């Protein structure tokens, strides 16, 4: 009640060519990041052209709680690259109720972890992993968002 | 604690009250005549300790310290890297207690961390029969942290393994595991030196601190504590003498590394080492830095003048080259100018460097792969390729090294959009010799090949695919013309759409004769293809007609819009457009006015076309990343769009370290 | 290790093979109706469970875990600096054993460390005849902590702080630092909790960390993989949901201090937990400037969009007091902007800085100052109210520390000079009505009143003089005659003078008629009356006769200057004039040609004369900072030198961080 | 042998109306610091300033030893200043010869130290002292340099 207020958060993950929910839900790190840059890899054109926009860009994305299934691991223990949804809840400063809740997907994840802890006293479980969302030729991946709050 | 040893080489005395016991053995070593006054035992056993004092590098008395140059000379195989050699050793004869022991780390570095345990086994039964604890004391410490590794990585491959990897492995036998997990369950690691022998716990005390985990507990406060001086330091602009605070962590960095590799402790695979590893080092990159950038006021010259730049040797690229991660070494390229700073020694790094492309080349060109072995080797063998771009290569060097990274690499860890990037990152440094165009153009014709398949997409983290392959060749080269890609779409015949349109981005590279036999059947003038084919130069100007495309693409997004609006769903693609098109107008590419039907759709698509009326507080400073001098030009000479970014820039600057706002600032607004 | 409890009161299932005994509980936290199926026994057990609990800061479990406000609240009064009440509390009668540990700890805080230790020896004796466990182990952890004190001190106070003093002040007896010589002598803590017994091992093993110096290594590593990370997203642009990790040192900051609180133990007052602090609150206070800048493309304010703005309430200004030298203070000043920082609880905060002064009225008013005490309180006395810039004080707290600083303050660790560095930087974000306009002329009449010494020479290190005082004053209320000072001044005559550095220096401030008495009085011979008479700016040019001193002054430079130069000998006087010489020809207030003669000595000198034959590389980049708002225009206003400054100057804007050279830039020169 | 090299310093100490020597012969730590600054001042009026130099300025220093000196401290165990002079040796990078010395001379140093240094455990002494320069309203002082090099 002093100093410190704390909120929540929620991570689901999922397979495409079917309704397959194998993964973690609560990014206790849920570290996200966003970036774009520019070189000189077009350090020099033709000219009398235009432009490409290019951007890089990259999407980090973290989440650490694990407990990821015991129904489906086993039956896959037996490349879709999977997707992503988020959901969080927004609320309105002046009044502080339940309105709104943040609806984030995205397209293309893909898992790559730093296959080793070896911390020198075991941990208490809680597997961080960092995932990269890939993307292909055809239009729009990165994200697609939906928002609550038609009160 | 009768003395104290100074990182320096050193001696003060502490606690001693009695004789200077250790002053004199010093003043012996200065006089040639007291020396021979002892009886030849003594005499020996006065080299017994000499030899000793000349490998552990205690020099002097502080009394009479003077100019100190410490060595540092590491020559254990596994630092070194050289890890062919190993498997000659392992395989032979052992003739004494000690050579066991040696092998047993050499093992463990080789990932067969089943057959380590069991050497490790064969140890301790062996080493109870004769007086010499040191063995199996060291055994039971190497015992246990292979124990812990069993358990963290079989667990690891139970857990995220499967889509990691996306199949499963069992490399342990279910055995072992079983047996390991009965043999450790009543064993407490902080009890091990307590219980033995009266005289262990007399002679070897100075081994007490490896037994628990406190001994990176006391070195990383003691960095801790220096990291916080050297940090003060940089702000306060001060200047330091004698041993500086810096060199204090350099030889404390050094000396600590010495003792784990030298002495065949598997503790040097731990990430908490790492971590000591990772912030000792970064903080004197880092104070370098400042180092060079110094104001000079009234002294400096006359004490440090012609600056005794620190120079990266070989001995510091092997351990950025082990350690750090990639996120970690892209982090130092945000705040270091690592560049400027000389890399010595060139001829000593091609060897290890071409060590990574020799061995990477085996793993996975036979059908083995050590899967354990595998994640202790890519993530050093990734940052080693990475960071080549600040040091010479020779030319032959410089083939093996192209020639591995482009085709054995595993798709796993290196995404094709992700072999472009590190590719190009080695022609900075380099030019492109005959030779090299030779491996990069044998990948553009093997991965043509598989690309026939109804179903082989290709996905990126860098939205780069192949056409900028090509681009890499046309920057460097001019004439390139690729005989193989002419034999390829000279057989094409028709109806293999992607196989179409995957080498129609790569048409500058193309023969004459395929170029119109291309063109022939060629993607008609779809909106990507619009783009694209203007990425290959094949469009000049625009025509009504291809502007006719444009004005559909714009309504298609508008009745998306009203869509996503009402649902309240907003987008962020990859192939959002919407940018490119406004740039095109403010450029006067295109003509036609109906643009600012579609103003307050995208805000990045108002700041272009309609200036004079843009909300410039939704303006995100960030596009100007994006923008390239032409257009910075073209930028700084509107009206509309002066009086307003100049302003968002000096906020920006002043409350950020980015330096590329401030490069934007300078040449073209000023 | 059952159980795993985090930080923020949550707790996780760690090592729990069989029921979930802990999460029962909270099972039955929730459900009345069950605590109501309990015996009355059990109930009242369970109440002693939930009661303590509750003040333990255990909510609920993880996967029940709601918003989770934790409330923090430390209730020791030495926290809150209530040295006076405590002062009656010493005198009250003991009722308990309890009661009496409690005095013990009082006693250490106000300096009287001798009879401390003798409590801590009669608590010792009739400890155990109650048979209470904890009472015993603590006593003695105090007890050697409190001995290394005086043991460390007794040797301060013979080797630096007879310079720091000027007397052999002796605060502890010699026969008293024999016995505990004697005592501990042999004393190794390590076995402290080894010596305890069984019954003592089972029930307080918690108590163990506090006997080596395990516990202060172990807390500051984490501070250190804590502080690692956040530099890192801070150089990545990324955004953290829910708890950030800054957010956990924050709860572990404050349950450090509550457990080294109101346990009464005596860390506190050592120069290593100190070091905690420091790098805590840097972290917390650092990134907060961050926040406060970035950019964000849609959704990042949607994440967490709001935040703390570390708004630091009244514990945060108690921790900055304390824990932090002025040196510590200023670092922070540099890289944050303290300033936009925003300061609730602005009454609470009242009280201490008016407990922190009125205390100082009391030991330095009297003649009796606790040495021991002084060693300690005066570095919490400096930082508390130097940082009070920033907070909104009322008019009273205004007066009384305006009133203690200037007379109470001893001059020895704050000098006349700096003295104006703090009562001017309590103005700032204030005012100086008459209430405070009266105080600081009670310093000049009673440093008047000194002005009658032989020898006296007001020694500073920041070349300011009560005349600056004067100089405030006017600067806000510029018609405020003096009254007393006046009188002074009739009553003199010309036989002693030495203040007619003082009143001439103070001309400001003088009646009509005292200035005439100065008038017939005083005189003009020397370059000092030039500039002191300039400084007031009494002197509106320089007449022939004038401008021939300031020649006759250079005549002297040059006559040395080929001394040192045949001598092989380089100097940098402290206030060179010759500097501010050259000032004028380029501000036209002299004419004069003859000082083209004197090129060639000083290279400030020459950068302003001589700019058709300047070279630049002597150029200090570093002059510029000490530029006038007109200065810095008259040179931006010329061609010869504007280029090659602008040279210089985007140079070091570029591979530099100084702000100050970054405002300067755009502003005048753009 | 390979790689690292030190430096050495030195340092002296005296109190006026005598020559007493202090001193400390070596300074590790040594940290010698300048600096100048400015916020705001003046009163911005009578139109002509005809000048305005503020500087503040001002010099601190940084020593280590475990040597007082042994005689007079024992004197005085049962405020005219405290100066201070540093010396040291500059090499030439063309020859690495030792042809030039340094000479710092500081005539008001004071001794402000934190005589609070009570540390956890018994150290390896190190009683760092830091100073600060003094200048009276008189003339010259804090710095002067003299340099050897004469070949």
């Amino acid at each position: 009640m002093k100093t410190v207020i704390q909120d929540t958060a929620d991570v689901y993950f999922k397979r495409k060519s079917d309704g397959k929910l194998v993964f973690t839900a609560e990014a206790q790190t849920a570290s996200f990041s966003q970036a774009i840059s520019e070189e000189k890899l077009r350090g020099g054109i033709g000219n009398k052209p235009l432009y490409i926009l290019k951007s890089e860009k990259e999407i980090n994305l973290t989440v650490k709680n694990a407990f990821f299934d015991l129904e489906w691991l086993a039956m896959t223990q037996g490349s879709e690259r999977y997707e992503v949804e988020y959901r969080t809840i927004a609320y309105n400063p002046d009044t502080e109720e339940v309105y709104s809740d943040i609806y984030i997907q995205f397209p293309n994840v893909s898992p790559s972890g730093e296959f080793e802890m070896s911390l020198e006293n075991g941990n208490a479980l809680a597997p961080e992993i960092k995932f990269e969302a890939l993307a292909d030729t055809d239009t729009d991946e990165m994200a697609v968002v939906i928002e609550a709050s038609r009160d | 604690y009768d003395y104290h040893f100074e990182v320096n080489g050193t001696v003060v005395r502490h606690k001693n009250k009695g004789f200077g016991y250790m002053e004199r053995f010093f003043e012996l070593k200065e006089s040639c005549d007291e020396r021979s006054k002892l009886s030849k035992k003594q005499y020996e056993r006065f080299n017994a300790l000499f030899n000793f004092f000349e490998k552990n590098g205690v020099i002097c008395m502080a009394k009479d310290a003077g100019t100190l140059n410490t060595s540092i000379e590491i020559n254990s195989l596994a630092y070194h890297g050289k890890y062919d050699v190993m498997k000659k050793f392992i395989e032979e004869q052992s003739v004494s207690i000690e050579d066991d022991y040696k092998k047993a780390f050499f093992l463990a570095c080789l990932g067969r961390w089943e057959e380590s345990y069991d050497l490790y086994s064969n140890i301790i039964l062996n080493s109870i029969d004769e007086s010499n604890g040191c063995v199996y004391y060291l055994s039971q410490i190497n015992r246990y942290r292979i124990y812990q590794s069993i358990t963290q990585a079989v667990t690891q491959f139970n857990g995220l393994g499967l889509l990691t990897f996306g199949r499963h492995y069992k490399p342990f036998t279910d055995e072992f595991l079983a047996r390991i997990e009965r043999e450790m369950t009543n064993f407490n690691i902080d009890d091990l030196f307590n219980g033995m022998p009266f005289e262990f716990q007399k002679k070897y005390k100075i081994l007490e601190f490896l037994s628990d985990n406190q001994f990176l507990y006391d070195d990383t406060v003691k960095l801790f504590e220096l990291t916080n001086k050297v940090r003060s330091e940089m702000s306060e602009g001060s200047y330091s003498f004698g041993m500086s605070s810096d060199i204090v962590v350099l030889l404390r960095l050094y000396d600590n590394l010495r003792f784990l590799y030298e002495n065949c402790l598997w503790s040097v695979s731990f990430h908490e080492f790492h971590q000591y590893i990772r912030n000792s080092m970064s903080l004197l990159i880092e104070k370098a830095e400042y180092e060079r950038t110094r104001d000079i006021d009234e002294l400096g010259f006359s004490f440090f003048g012609k600056k005794s730049g620190f120079f990266m040797e070989y001995y510091d690229f092997v351990n950025i080259s082990r350690h750090f991660k990639i996120d970690d070494i892209k982090n130092l390229e945000r705040s270091c100018s690592i560049d400027k700073i000389r890399f010595g020694e060139q001829e000593k790094i091609e060897e290890y460097l071409v060590g990574i492309a020799e061995e990477i080349t085996k793993q996975f060109s036979a059908n083995g792969m050590n899967v354990v072995f595998y994640t202790q080797f890519i993530s050093e063998a990734k940052a080693a390729l990475y960071f080549a771009k600040y040091v010479k290569l020779s030319e032959e060097g410089l083939g093996k090294i192209v020639k591995a990274l482009l085709f054995y690499f595993p798709e796993r860890d290196l995404d094709i959009g992700k072999r472009y990037v590190w590719l190009e990152r080695l022609t900075k440094c380099n030019e492109l010799p005959k030779s090299i165009i030779s491996i990069i153009d044998d990948f553009l014709v093997l991965q043509a090949e598989k690309h026939i398949d109804q179903n082989y997409s290709e996905v990126s983290s860098n939205g780069l695919y192949s056409r900028d392959y090509g681009a890499l060749i046309k920057h460097f080269e001019k004439n390139f013309i690729s005989k193989r890609l002419s034999e390829i779409t000279l057989c094409l015949t028709q109806d293999k759409q992607k196989q179409i349109d995957f080498l129609f981005k790569l048409l500058p590279l193309l023969s004459t004769n395929a170029k119109s036999h291309l063109l022939s059947f060629k993607s008609v003038e779809n909106i990507n293809d619009l783009m694209n084919g203007i990425r290959i130069g094949l469009i000049d100007e625009f025509t009504p007609e291809h502007e006719e495309l444009i004005i559909e693409y714009l309504e298609t997004r508008k009745v998306n819009y009203i869509v996503e609006k009402e649902k309240g769903i907003q987008t962020f693609s990859s192939n959002d457009y919407m940018s490119t098109f406004g740039i095109w107008y403010f450029l006067e590419e295109i003509n036609n006015s109906k643009m600012e039907e579609f103003i307050g759709m995208d805000d990045q698509y108002d700041f272009f076309v309609d200036p004079e009326n843009f909300d410039y507080k939704k303006f995100i400073p960030s596009w100007l990343k994006n923008y390239n001098d032409k257009l910075l030009g073209k930028i700084a000479g509107n009206k509309h769009m002066k009086h307003h970014v100049i302003e968002v820039l000096k906020e920006r600057v002043k409350n950020s370290n980015d330096k590329r706002y401030l490069e934007i600032l300078m040449n073209y607004f000023i």
